[PDB]
DNA sequence: ATTGGCACGAAA
DNA sequence: TTTCGTGCCAATTT
């Protein structure tokens, strides 16, 4: 089963292995993260829901009054997308927030209800995002690029010995929120943990610590555990466990029972501990050496002196342990920090700390946060809390805390955006762990700890950031006491907030002009990942582990496009199958294998995930029952892919394209390319020009459909009918009675674009694709947009191509071009250029756009009209006037010159300038287009009211469509009830359409009234001046086309990174031809080939040969009429051969109208697809090639064309697709004899926009140095550049014909020397 | 004039740094005059002394000390040290370097037809470039008695300025030069050839010292206007001068790529061709069977051929003798110049053997006789080259039979080894190191079979026996002549790509078994991207 | 190619022979860097005799 | 940073032309004095005893300043 | 980010 | 009272 657009023209498909899952959308990214921002949420999240609750309710200091936030709206927007683009407005629509301000009372409990005064206001308008994924900013169309960053929570890293001498690595740990303040802690070659707050001067671990109101004996508790003494009246007693003594060495004699189990100088060993434990020794006695640096736990006070005999934390010596046994004291507690495991850093830690309280601290934090003033204790206060504990200050948002208890290995995943005592406990335990040795630190790199932030989350930040400033204002506002009679509308303004959003959506780094070049530029720049930006990266700064690919970007991240050069690794694209979650991470879907079968439930699984199971690869081979074949298939585990049995299995991928991107998928035989040729394939593939006739690629992927029709270039029926009218410019469909609303006229109309400028100045023009009244379904495609062929992307050209050397004119790259393909116009192109003139208003009177330019002669006023604009189809040049304007000059007093002057020649010539439009030079085209905008209040020209009446007459015919098919309706229901009574047979026929009944003619008469209220509401937008600036009078932009034909100098490139420079137009008889004479149109070098190792078109050569053979064959059964069945029968079996494809072409089903419709759109070849993993073999290809008796090898027999003789070899001979890219050399070539200089160095401008010239830089001076040519080094610095009587004197002494220079002296020199004087230097030439 | 405004549309004049510092400065020095005149109190004239401290420091070096003071749009104001210093201040700027008038450029094709010192120029551009020159003549000969009728002459495009531009570009030296320029040899002198179009033709010989290909490079061309300068094109930057690497040596006009081709093409022998075993007069008489179609150029005869040497006073003495050779060398000797014996044409000619015939060639007779030696060829490559018909196809890359039961045997080691390994004989590093080993050997197993299958073919011989004789295949003759391509390139053409490396460093064990003429599949594909994006991040970042 | 003048009407230092490294005031007077910072922008006394 | 470009007016079309005009060392001096008062509508705003005053020296007669100002009447525009 | 000079703090 | 180490600042990156 067909749709009605595919089955015109059924493209081949040699793919084998079965769809289980369809593309998706390839726009959703976009279009979901601005329905988030945009719709009405229930909950307090996702869009502008959640900027309102974080910034309201807004309340003054008094308390007494305060603003409540109701609800918002978004209003209709006042033109349309196309109307936006025409005039140059922004498409958008205004918001009105429902707010409401309560009124407290004095003296009384709680706040009394005095006043309660809501109100609707106006907070600006929003940008809103069209069909496509767009914005209309200035009558432009822009993309914001979504973002890929760092997510917030906890990370903990290390440095690779590189930072200390001795190689020694230091371990750090840092919390990043998504709005506050970060923390970081680390180490230090001495083991003594430090933290730093917001990347400021290091400060003991102990600090925050002390902050966080925790003591000396509260910490060590937390950080260590007690050891109990127990004074058992000699020489302490010990309570021993024997895990204790793992991996240490007795220092002592250790007894117990009468069985010495370790002896002095011993160490102690795993048989010991275990002996230990089966006999549960407990009493340990020891010396008091072993006290000797043992460290007390908390503070023990003599019951007699009541004073501190040792403070805790601190080594205990003979003398201090006799004076606590001489106190009496039994129980003592120390910790245990043995050096292997229990690493004593805190201890060290606090020994370092100089502060014993928590005021201190607080003190040293504030001092260290702002240094040069005094400390106070309530400023301390309030920035400690400020820093990590205020709401309005530090954010943690839901995915930051989600994973920082992921990472904390905590159970619940939802809870506060605020930092804790306990979070950054457990985060300095973590870093302890890791420090001793049991955990592992993190991969920056690894996509899960990298998030995607598009438009929407930074639409909603952008909001927030004006919304707090509207809510400082407010505050500043609301401390005068006049609540009896403000109103909401009057206490907040909107221009923060329009400025803010306007700043976002017009000058941001990642809003950018979309790329339209081709639809397939569009889909590629609207999926594009960023790692730069506010926030990101800096490409000077990156490195080289951040460009590197990842494991984990197997189907996330296409590893073969990205742009070559400083931004490589910087830019990515999206996978075909990639999605995001509610959190932001990428994620892939896959098939779950259950019980060994793979079944068809697709599970969609995030990085974290994925690294947690075992996955098959695309490419292993299955039953009809879902079974695998090999005992040993190939599966990715952990980051690695290894071998497996069939039971370790857990998933599969759903396809053999979801590990590339949109634009990689389009290339034939990629898995036949090298990585490096496929990269520069993809970037050429996105830079060809549309031509003037589309071509399908005739070799393709499957993929041309999806991307012709994602791309919003080409007209899709909305609803489903007939083909009522059809035109050049637009197409009415009768919608079937099925898909009709009640009382409606059923119709569409789909006006084309015809002929219009794009960002790059090329032609988007929209071509018919059906008939009249054939049936159309929803869904197809009825015009074809740019660079579109049927419903399929058409990129380029079919070419016959040879690949064999020629004379040294495919030297490194060259190709050689037919004449033949100039002569049949396959690459002309349509460029459209906009010229705009400006008149504005003056002190001497306003600028008039009028006929009446006095100096110029009759002629130079021949091609414009009457209001002084050119004509429409007119054909300028250089130098040609397009609109004539004149500037007043304005003086009061007649000299008898003047006088003498204005009786003679008139006094229009006296008091006026010109300041005409006129065209630059090296610029030609014909006037296709003319747009006039005038300011309110200003008399409008003729021209603008011509304009006015073509654009009335179209919104007129549509009305009329409508209401001539709601009239005939009407007039039928009225013949049905007349004739059901007097039964007129003729007298209604002949008397006119004039004639319960009067029901019918009061609806008769409604229609026409509300029709006539639509038509006057048409009207009157359309007669709507515009708010062009302050002092713009009028403006006036006039569109020239040009066609530019191919030429030596322009790039062409293929679809596997074989790009070229034409260097001969050859013609067609010097051409090599076949046995036939049939000349090829492309020859290649074979060179080329084998070092690039791009086999690829060499595959895509012989398939098109083999499909340009099918064709011909096609063709020739067509010349000579024969009957529909050896046509099908020969369709059959070109459409049934491979071995065990998955497409099943039926033409039983098929009408003869239908199959002589598929053979018409068959006779110039058969198209093909090939995946990119998934395409077809050399047999294959060969046994097509068979069908069409061609050679196997795909060689055949050539012949010189200028000397007739046959070439020694067989040549390879096939089609390929050729692209012509954006780099032409009529916009490449430029020359400069003399020109304009800057006014401070004197030196020419540099561009081809101005006549400048080419800059000689250090590296050729040094050239020029290295060869001793000093003369023409002296000329190029002197008498070319800078010295402004040296210029005059060779020029007039070259004039005279004496080549001879006076050098003289540079005058950006004395320009250094006055500015080196303005510093205060004195510095001077002496002698 | 030094620092002016900004004049722009709507009458608005802004202003400049420079001019909004000098402004701040001097506001605070007219109120402090004014306070210090008033006797106002101390604490205000502190005050605004400090604040006239902070105003110059910001005049003189901005953001040195403190803050930097911001502009309209937060952005640092421009200060005098700003303009002195930096990479965009005067010196690198505009005193190291500038822009020059009589000066364009664009894009590069290639001219097969031109000479080692000529170049090809589009006339649009040298009418420009020239257009002083072009009124000098007009008004030299009469055709123009004012400059202004010369202008308009030239504004016209009259027919007679075109012969007016041919006569003066005559013998006038140009300056071509591409960017980077990394040695003095990115910038060479020629003379202009007027040629239709919008491309500047380049000799090809003269492209391995651009360091240049024909994909969307473009180059600059200035026009020296002194005696000086043109004298110093021509006997100092000119490309015929510059025919050694002053860095090393060497020489630097190595023909390449298809002249090697189609040279190594017409010097080679076959055991059985068309022609095989007579006897012919001279060169003359081998191209003369040639282009009749009797004889083969690859068949072997003997030709009598007649050399000269150096005598020991420096003078020509000519010896005649046969020699046994085939017609393609025949026909190149008439090439070569007399001072050169017979020996250095008569074997298979490939990149090496043609720079070592060009070095004795300079080294024996001098440097006019190289270049004209070198020109000639050129175009005997090229166009020997052009009638060979040298293409390539999917045949071409033929797989070994043996690969299969290699790739086998290998796998079933690896197999016994891993058993082995779940057995517990060995450690993990051991087996790593023993799987990485048997991959290794297998690869150049697969490597040397392919080679040995590639480089061979099977011939008939006269008598009806059989023979082996070096192949003819087109992917061996260009790797093999030294064209293009390696034996590393071709490798992973026909045999098995071998092992890969992660991104740090570390050799994954189980190696990509197929080549390029079989797919690789999504996961083999993925793990060779590593490679692919290290190494061209590598060369982006240098 | 015409200067003009300014004239101040309190003395004021040159940055340049101040916050270069090498400080060339405060090696001459033989001060850290810091207290003639700290003079120069009123911040603290400084004994002349 | 901005600069600026320079600008051709009359008077620098006029010396343009004057320089590769083949005048005498007096007659190039009589020649800048009469593009030097030369207005915007390309009048001459002195009469020519002014110009005479203005060159200094004594041996210039009226009749050499009436022929230079007939050969720069020719330039163009003319007029 | 990386390197080198300079002021500062702890130790012989 | 000298001497080496550590933290800070300024320079650089087609
Ligand atoms: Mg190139």
């Amino acid at each position: 089963v067909y749709s009605y657009t595919e089955k015109k023209r059924i493209r081949k498909d040699f793919g084998k292995r079965p769809q289980v899952l369809d593309v998706p959308y390839l726009l959703s990214i976009q279009l979901d993260s601005f329905q988030k921002f945009i719709e009405q949420d229930p909950e307090g999240q996702y869009g502008l829901e959640a900027a309102f609750r974080s910034v309201f309710p807004i309340q003054s200091y008094s308390g007494n009054s305060e603003l409540q936030y109701v609800s918002y709206r978004l209003g209709e927007p006042v033109f349309d997308v196309q109307e936006c683009q025409i005039r140059g407005v922004t498409y958008s629509a205004p918001l009105r927030v429902k707010l409401r301000l309560v009124i407290y009372e004095r003296e009384a409990p709680e706040g009394t209800v005095k006043d309660i005064k809501e109100q609707e206001v106006y907070m600006g308008e929003i940008p809103l995002m069209t069909d496509n994924g767009t914005f209309v900013i200035n009558g432009t169309e822009r993309v914001i690029v979504s973002q890929l960053h760092r997510s917030p929570g906890v990370f903990f890293d290390s440095d690779k010995g590189k930072t200390h001498s001795s190689g020694k690595v230091l371990y750090n740990a840092r919390i990043i929120p998504y709005r506050g303040s970060w923390l970081d802690f680390e180490f230090d070659p001495k083991d003594n943990l430090f933290v730093r707050i917001d990347r400021r001067r290091k400060l003991p671990a102990t600090i925050i610590l002390r902050a966080l109101n925790y003591t000396t004996e509260q910490i060590l508790d937390l950080f260590f555990e007690k050891v109990i003494f127990e004074i058992r009246d000699n020489k302490l007693q010990m309570e021993l466990v024997p895990e204790r003594l793992r991996g240490e060495t007795a220092s002592f004699d250790i007894e117990a029972n009468g069985k010495v189990y370790v002896e002095k100088g011993r160490r102690i060993t795993a048989r010991h501990i275990r002996q230990l434990e089966k006999d549960d020794v407990k009493l340990i006695e020891v010396p008091v050496e072993y006290i000797a640096g043992k460290v007390v736990a908390k503070d023990y006070i003599d019951e007699s002196t009541g004073e501190l005999i040792c403070a805790a934390n601190m080594e205990l010596s003979l003398d201090l342990l006799a004076k606590l046994s001489q106190s009496g004291h039994k129980r003592i507690e120390t910790l245990f920090t043995n050096d292997l495991d229990h690493g004593p850093y805190i201890s060290e830690t606090l020994r370092v700390d100089p502060t014993n309280d928590r005021l201190s601290a607080l003190v040293e934090i504030y001092r260290m946060m702002r240094p040069g003033e005094p400390p106070t204790r309530e400023a301390a206060e309030s920035l400690f809390e400020n820093l990590f504990f205020s709401e309005d200050r530090y954010d943690l948002s839901a995915v930051g805390r989600m994973k920082f208890n992921r990472s904390l290995l905590r159970e619940e995943i939802e809870g506060s955006g605020i930092l804790s005592k306990d979070d950054i406990i457990d985060v300095m335990k973590k870093l302890i762990d890791i420090r001793n040795g049991k955990g592992e630190v993190d991969d920056i790199d690894h996509l899960g700890n990298r998030r995607i932030r598009s438009v929407g989350e930074m639409a909603e930040n952008q909001f927030r950031v004006g919304l707090v400033r509207v809510e400082r204002a407010v505050k500043e506002r609301l401390s005068l006491g006049d609540l009896d009679t403000l109103m909401p509308q009057d206490m907040i303004n909107a221009k923060p907030i329009s400025a803010a959003v306007k700043e976002f959506f017009g000058s941001s780094q990642l809003s950018q002009f979309m790329d339209q070049n081709n639809p397939l530029s569009e889909i590629t720049h609207k999926r594009r990942i960023s790692a730069l930006g506010p926030g990101g990266l800096t490409r000077e700064r990156a490195g080289f582990e951040v460009r590197d690919v990842h494991p984990t970007h197997y189907g996330r991240v296409c590893p073969i496009e990205t742009p070559e050069g400083p931004n490589i690794g910087l830019i990515n694209s999206l996978s075909v199958y990639a999605q995001t979650n509610e959190y932001g991470f990428l994620e892939t879907p896959y098939r779950k294998v259950t019980d060994g079968v793979v079944t068809d439930e697709i599970h969609y699984l995030s990085a974290i995930e994925e690294g947690n199971y075992v996955i098959a690869q695309a490419n292993s081979n299955l039953d009809e029952e879902g079974h695998f074949v090999e005992d040993l298939v190939t599966c990715r585990s952990k980051g690695e892919s290894s071998l497996f049995s069939r039971d370790q299995v857990d998933y599969m991928d759903v396809s053999t394209q979801q590990v590339v991107s949109v634009g990689a998928s389009l290339i034939p035989f990629l898995e036949h390319d090298d990585a490096n040729r496929a990269l520069m394939g993809a970037n050429m593939q996105r830079q060809a020009v549309p031509t003037l006739r589309a071509d399908k690629p005739l070799v393709g992927t499957g993929m041309e459909r999806a991307v012709a029709v994602d791309s919003g270039v080409t007209a899709v029926a909305k609803r489903g009918g007939v083909v009522q009218y059809v035109d050049a410019s637009r197409i009415v469909i009768k919608v079937n009675e099925d898909e009709m609303y009640p009382g409606e006229a059923g119709i569409d109309i789909y006006n084309l674009t015809k002929y219009t400028r794009s960002n790059q100045n090329t032609c988007i023009n929209q071509m018919p694709c059906v008939s009249l009244g054939e049936p159309v379904e929803r869904g197809d495609v009825l015009a074809d947009g740019p660079s579109t062929d049927l419903g399929e992307l058409a990129l380029g050209q079919n070419m016959r191509v040879a690949f064999m050397p020629w004379n040294g004119y495919n030297f490194e790259d060259s190709i050689l071009v037919s004449e033949r393909v100039v002569q049949e116009d396959r690459f002309t192109t349509i460029h459209i250029q906009e010229l705009a003139c400006v008149s504005r208003d003056t002190k001497l009177g306003p600028e008039e756009i009028t006929a009446d330019i006095p100096n110029v002669g009759e002629a130079a006023l021949s091609k414009l009209d009457e209001s002084g604009i050119v004509y429409i189809g007119a054909e300028v040049t250089g130098g040609d006037i397009l609109v004539g304007k004149v500037t007043p000059k304005g003086e009061t007093q007649l000299t008898p010159e003047e006088k003498l002057l204005r009786a003679i020649f008139g006094e229009k010539a006296s008091d006026v300038k010109d300041s005409s439009l006129r065209v630059p030079n090296g610029v030609s085209g014909t006037v296709i287009d003319v747009q006039v905008f005038t300011r309110d209040g200003v008399e409008k020209d003729k021209r603008a009211l011509e304009i006015e009446e073509m654009q009335l007459k179209q919104a007129k015919k549509d009305l009329s469509e409508e209401l001539q098919i709601l009239e005939a309706g009407l007039f039928s229901r009225i013949r049905a009830v007349l004739v059901a009574g007097g039964v007129e047979a003729e007298k209604l026929d002949k008397l006119p359409r004039d004639r319960q009944l009067e029901q019918l003619a009061e609806q008769y008469d409604e229609l026409k009234h509300e029709f006539e209220k639509k038509l006057e509401a048409k009207r009157r937008k359309i007669t709507q001046g515009d708010d062009l600036a302050p002092g713009v009078l009028k403006i006036v932009k006039v569109y020239l086309a040009v066609k530019r034909r191919i030429q030596p100098g322009d790039k062409m490139a293929g679809r596997h990174g074989n790009k070229g420079v034409i260097s001969k137009i050859n013609p067609i008889e010097d051409m090599p031809y076949d046995e036939n004479g049939t000349p090829v149109d492309i020859v290649l070098n074979p060179l080329g080939v084998p070092s690039r190792m791009n086999i690829g078109q060499i595959l895509e050569t012989h398939l098109g040969m083999a499909a340009k053979g099918i064709g011909d064959k096609i063709n020739a059964m067509l010349k000579q009429q024969q009957e529909v069945a050896k046509l099908r029968e020969f369709i059959q079996r070109a459409y049934d051969l491979g071995a065990d494809v998955r497409q099943k072409v039926d033409l039983s089903t098929f009408s003869d109208e239908e199959v002589m419709r598929l053979a018409e759109n068959l006779r110039k070849g058969m198209p093909i697809a090939t995946p990119v993993f998934d395409g077809a073999k050399e047999a294959e290809i060969k046994e097509l090639l068979k069908l069409g008796d061609l050679p196997t090898s795909g060689q055949i027999r050539l012949y010189d064309g200028r000397t007739g003789e046959q070439f020694e070899r067989p040549v390879t001979v096939g089609y390929m697709y050729m692209l012509k890219l954006n780099h032409l050399v009529d916009d490449k070539m430029h020359a400069r004899s003399t020109g304009s200089y800057s006014l401070v160095t004197q030196q020419p401008l540099g561009g081809k926009a101005q006549f400048g010239g080419q800059r000689f830089g250090e590296m050729e001076v040094w050239a020029l140095e290295a060869y001793g040519a000093a003369y023409t080094l002296q000329e190029m610095l002197t008498v070319k550049s800078d010295d402004v009587n040296g210029r005059t004197k060779m020029y007039k002494n070259i004039v005279d014909g004496n080549h001879q220079m006076e050098p003289g002296m540079p005058e950006s020199f004395n320009v250094l020397l006055k500015e080196i004087r303005s510093l205060g230097i004195n510095i001077e030439l002496e002698d | 004039d030094l620092r002016p405004l900004v004049p722009l549309d709507g009458g608005r004049f802004a202003t400049s740094d420079l001019n909004d510092l000098y402004r701040r400065v001097i506001n605070r020095n007219n109120r402090l005059k004014r306070l210090l005149d008033l006797a106002a109190p101390d604490i205000i004239v502190r005050n605004e002394k400090r604040m006239l401290q902070e105003a110059v420091d910001a005049l003189l070096d901005n953001g040195r000390r403190g803050r930097a003071i911001t502009g309209s749009n937060k952005r640092p104001l421009k200060s005098l040290a700003d303009m002195i210093k930096g990479k965009q201040g005067r010196f690198r700027q505009n005193l190291l370097g500038k822009r020059v008038d009589y000066s364009g450029r664009s894009v590069i094709t290639v001219g097969p037809y031109l000479r080692l010192h000529q170049c090809g120029l589009p006339k649009k551009m040298a009418l420009e470039l020239f257009k002083p020159f072009i009124y000098g003549k007009l008004e030299l000969r009469g055709l123009a008695t004012t400059i202004k009728a010369a202008k308009k002459m030239v504004e016209r495009e009259e027919a007679v300025v075109w012969d007016i531009l041919d006569e003066v570009i005559r013998e006038h030296p140009v300056l071509l030069n591409r960017a980077p320029t990394l040695h003095r040899l990115g910038i060479q002198a020629f003379e202009p050839v007027l040629i239709e179009g919008k491309a500047i033709q380049l000799h090809p010989l003269v492209c391995a010292a651009y360091n240049a290909d024909f994909d969307g490079d473009q180059m600059a061309v200035h026009v020296p206007l002194t005696l000086e300068a043109q004298l110093e094109a021509r006997a100092l930057m000119m490309s015929t001068n510059n025919i050694l690497s002053p860095a090393n040596g060497e020489p630097i006009i190595v023909p390449s790529q298809d002249v090697v081709l189609g040279l190594y093409y017409m010097t080679r022998d076959c055991v059985n061709a068309k022609g095989e075993g007579m006897v012919l007069t001279g060169p003359k008489e081998a191209e003369r069977l040639y282009r009749s179609g009797l004889a083969s150029l690859h068949a072997r005869v003997k030709v009598r051929i007649t050399e000269y040497e150096k005598d020991a006073n420096g003078e020509l003495v000519a010896k005649t003798s046969l020699k046994d050779t085939t017609v393609g060398r025949a026909i190149l000797w008439m090439i070569v110049p007399k001072g050169l014996p017979y020996s250095i044409v008569n074997q298979a000619l490939g990149k090496k053997a043609i720079s070592k015939m060009l070095n004795t060639c300079y080294r024996i007779l001098g440097l006019k006789p190289t270049v004209i030696f070198a020109d000639q060829i050129m175009y005997t490559g090229f166009a020997y080259a052009a009638r060979s018909g040298a293409s390539v196809g999917i045949d071409d890359m033929v797989i070994p039979e043996k690969k299969h039961e290699i790739i086998s045997e290998a796998e079933a080691e690896v197999a016994e080894i891993q058993e082995q390994f779940q057995s517990g004989l060995v450690t993990a590093g051991e087996r790593y190191n023993k799987v990485i080993d048997i991959w290794a050997a297998a690869n150049d197993r697969v490597s040397k079979a392919m080679m040995d299958n590639l480089q061979t073919e099977t011939v008939i011989n006269r008598d009806g026996q059989e023979e082996k004789q070096v192949s003819f295949n087109s992917i061996y003759m260009m790797a093999d002549s030294g064209a293009r391509g390696s034996a590393a390139q071709i490798r992973q053409l026909a045999g098995m790509r071998g092992l890969m490396a992660k991104p740090d460093g570390s050799i994954i064990e189980t190696p990509i078994t197929a080549n390029f003429r079989e797919g690789l599949n999504v996961l083999q594909y993925f793990i060779s991207t590593h490679g692919a994006r290290k190494g061209l991040a590598d060369t982006a970042l240098k | 190619e015409r200067m003009g003048h300014i004239e101040l009407a309190s003395p004021t230092a040159h940055i340049w022979f101040l916050k270069s490294l090498p400080s060339r005031i405060g090696l001459l007077l033989d001060m850290p860097l810091r207290d003639i910072e700290r003079v120069l922008y009123f911040e603290s006394y400084v004994v002349i005799e | 940073v901005y600069q600026g470009e320079t600008t051709q007016t009359l008077q620098d079309y006029l010396m343009w032309q004057v320089e590769l005009t083949p005048f005498s060392d007096t007659d190039r001096a009589i020649a800048t004095s009469i593009v030097d008062a030369v207005d915007e509508t390309g009048y001459l705003t002195v009469p020519l005893e002014d110009i005479l005053e203005s060159i200094g020296d004594e041996e210039i007669d009226i009749d050499e300043v009436e022929a230079v100002l007939k050969r720069i009447q020719r330039f163009d525009p003319v007029g």
